[PDB]
């Protein structure tokens, strides 16, 4: 049960720090 | 109605080595090579499009000519999901003729 | 096709020095490259070794020439065996 | 002798080839097997590109014509060699200097060069 | 520093999800793969992304541009990698003898 | 100079292909090799290519599993040549 | 902070050879699956405990949460084998492993922890979301998670778990987020 909930916490912080605004380019 | 304009070509040389010039002959020949490449790719893609019994040139048949002949994969376009790869449709006639090469060899 | 690697690839480009906020078009090019690489490796693996089956042994023969990728595969497999032993 | 090696000697006899090595017939059957299994290679790529089941005759007809440019490219045609010549054949012949010793192109087109080599240390 | 520790965190913790690549490979084989295949195939593709981005930042440092990566540095990244044989294409029958 | 450093390392390795064999195939290619180290480098490159093809063939043979004597059959050499630019296609069963 | 034990694995020799079919047919809650594994899996209820009984008379007893509870469950398993009819002696009882877990009450940053102690810590995020740190003197394996939960495994006695946690606590406080 410890392995199941802690696996998604390595990826949840990978959606708060990196990629805040979405850019584009000509 | 020209597609390359000798300033986009000059920056293509400046991005490689900025202390390098081309001569008039080299520039003309490079423009000619670009025009020939465009013509060949377009004709082959159009023949594949005519084969799909369609009248629109999609990006799926400019892909198949550059990959098979020119060894070019242009990344940023994306395709549909490739179907499950059929490996060997070896027919029964080959399964019985090749089972005669071994029958004479060891027996 | 939709993008199945849009949020994961932005963490990876930051991991190799790009930015915290890369461009969507660059992320798209990287996603297309990854899908093409996986497809090519899978076809060659189906041809080599057991026909119609992709195995770790076939993948290892295919990646043998390139040093960086071969080292990573070996390290991951050994670490996986060690973690299973610890469990 | 199979029926296609008995027919390969007929093709060379129909040409001006009366005396050939016996290894030639084994070579002209490997070329004829590599060619049809390269056309039918491309004829299976084009059948799946138009998304059909079998390999029809219009797929093999395209696979023949779409590899007559890279696999069997031709010497240049007669209508092109005439136009290249008849603009080259219109500039006059230049005159010759009286005493120029060895007559040669400029130094970037000849093979005269100092032609170095490594010091065998 | 304080950015190098955040960058080293993303260099290690980031991965493609195993629940999607096992869906992606099995759409190519037809039947089934194993867990030790998906573990390796998710790991080689992280090296391959790190083969491009570490080399697309060499294209950007060679030219006069900054860290944001335009697609100009990414098509050039695949061009330089393919000329060194790093990007495999199994649809181009190559010939060395001519 | 990488090539010079490699030539210094070669100052010990002796290639399987002799210098008269390599020095003849450069004569048909267009030059008489004066320095006997250039012949050595070309021979060593050729030896490496043949060794790589043969080793890839041996690896396919070992993978099919028979483990006593490995025969260099065409079934192991023909996929091992296609990784380089050699595409053989041999026929069977001439009708 | 104190680590509470969660799992105790012990072993006990009964000394008498057993044929497993009569134990599987007579005793309750006994599971035998030979085409799968070669032991009888009997569970009790009062102390939530599971025993693998082998045909050579050796028994593995898992699941209890102290030493006295594991010993009492092992005695219960020996007497339920005894009352079926086998002459079963409690020869040797040894606890193979003791497992404990604890929360250190703050988030932990694992990248500095692998950066400064890479000799004893193996950390791979994709394979498992945890850091394996091997203590050389206690001989314990610690799974350290980012949320603050630490799991200590691979110990024979209780004092080894306690000394390993008191060893690894100042490092974890030094690497607080």
């Amino acid at each position: 049960v410890n392995l199941s909930e802690e696996s998604a916490r390595i990826l949840a912080t990978n959606s708060e720090l990196v990629g805040t605004l979405t850019r584009s380019c000509k | 109605n020209q597609v390359l304009t000798k300033k986009k070509l000059q920056d293509l040389v400046r991005e490689v080595d900025p202390n390098e010039q081309l001569d008039e002959d080299v520039e003309e020949m490079l423009l000619q090579i670009a025009d020939d490449f465009i013509e060949s790719v377009v004709t082959a893609a159009c023949q594949l499009a005519r084969h799909r019994k369609s009248s629109t040139l999609e990006v799926k048949d400019v892909q198949l000519h550059l990959e098979r002949q020119w060894n070019m994969w242009i990344p940023g376009f994306g395709s549909e999901e490739i179907r499950p790869y059929k490996k060997a449709c070896t027919t029964e006639a080959h399964k019985q003729r090749m089972a005669l090469i071994r029958k004479t060899t060891k027996k | 096709r939709k993008r199945l690697f849009s949020k994961e690839l932005r963490c990876m480009m930051y991991g190799f020095g790009d930015d915290q906020n890369p461009y969507t078009e660059s992320v798209d090019i990287l996603e297309d490259l990854v899908i093409e690489f996986i497809t090519e490796m899978t076809h060659k693996a189906m041809s080599i070794g057991r026909q119609g089956r992709v195995q770790v042994e076939d993948i290892v023969f295919l990646i043998r020439k390139d040093p960086r990728k071969f080292a990573r595969v070996k390290d991951l497999l050994t670490m996986n065996e060690e973690l299973k032993r610890a469990r | 002798m199979p029926k296609d090696a008995q027919m390969m000697a007929q093709i060379l006899k129909d040409m001006g080839i009366t005396e050939y090595e016996p290894r030639v017939i084994n070579q002209m059957l490997e070329f004829a097997f590599r060619y049809v299994t390269t056309i039918l290679d491309d004829a299976k790529i084009y059948s799946s590109h138009a998304k059909k089941a079998t390999v029809d005759a219009d797929d093999v007809r395209l696979a023949i014509q779409c590899r007559a440019d890279q696999s069997f490219t031709s010497p240049p045609p007669r209508d092109f060699l005439l136009d290249i010549a008849r603009q080259r054949n219109q500039t006059p012949l230049p005159l010759i200097k009286p005493y120029s010793g060895p007559r040669l192109p400029p130094d970037r087109y000849c093979l005269t060069a100092p032609n170095y080599r490594l010091k065998s240390l | 520093s304080e950015e190098q520790l955040n960058r080293y965190e993303m260099y290690r913790r980031s991965a493609f999800p195993k629940a999607a690549i096992k869906r992606l490979i099995q759409s190519i084989t037809g039947t089934s793969v194993s867990q030790n295949v998906v573990i390796a195939m998710s790991g080689i593709s992280k090296v391959f992304v790190g083969e491009v981005v570490e080399e697309a930042l060499d294209v950007c440092e060679k030219w006069g541009e900054m860290p944001p990566l335009q697609p100009k540095h990414m098509r050039e990244a695949v061009r330089r990698l393919k000329s060194k044989g790093q990007i495999p294409n199994s649809k181009h029958k190559k010939i060395i003898f001519f | 100079t990488p090539l010079v450093d490699f030539l210094m390392q070669l100052e010990d390795y002796t290639p399987t292909i002799p210098d008269a064999v390599t020095g003849y195939y450069l004569n048909r290619a267009g030059f008489e090799a004066s320095d006997p180290r250039i012949i050595r480098l070309i021979s060593l490159a050729a030896q490496k290519f043949i060794s790589d093809i043969a080793n890839d063939a041996l690896q396919h043979c070992k993978m099919k599993g028979k483990d006593r004597k490995y025969t260099l059959t065409m079934e192991d050499l023909t996929p091992a040549l296609s990784e380089y630019g050699i595409n053989v296609k041999k026929p069977h069963y001439f009708t | 902070i104190v680590p509470q034990l969660q799992n105790i694995v012990s072993t006990v020799n009964l000394g008498c050879k057993l044929d497993l079919k009569t134990i599987a047919l007579r005793a309750r809650n006994a599971e035998y699956n030979p085409k799968r594994f070669a032991a009888v899996i009997m569970r009790i209820r009062e102390p939530r405990t599971t025993a693998l009984i082998f045909s050579s008379g050796k028994m593995v007893c898992t699941g209890a949460k102290s030493e006295e509870q594991s010993r009492l469950a092992a005695r219960k398993y020996a007497r339920v084998v005894q009352k079926l009819g086998f002459p079963a002696k409690f020869l040797d009882f040894k606890i193979q492993n003791m497992v404990g877990s604890c929360d250190v009450k703050f988030p932990i940053r694992l990248e500095g922890l692998v950066l400064t102690h890479q000799q004893f810590s193996s950390y791979e995020p994709e394979l498992f979301p945890g850091l394996i740190y091997r203590m050389i003197k206690p001989r314990i394996v610690l799974l350290i998670f980012v949320s603050g939960k630490v799991v200590l495994t691979g110990a024979k006695v209780r004092a080894e778990i306690y000394e390993a946690f008191e060893n690894i606590y100042p490092i974890l406080k030094g690497f607080r987020k």
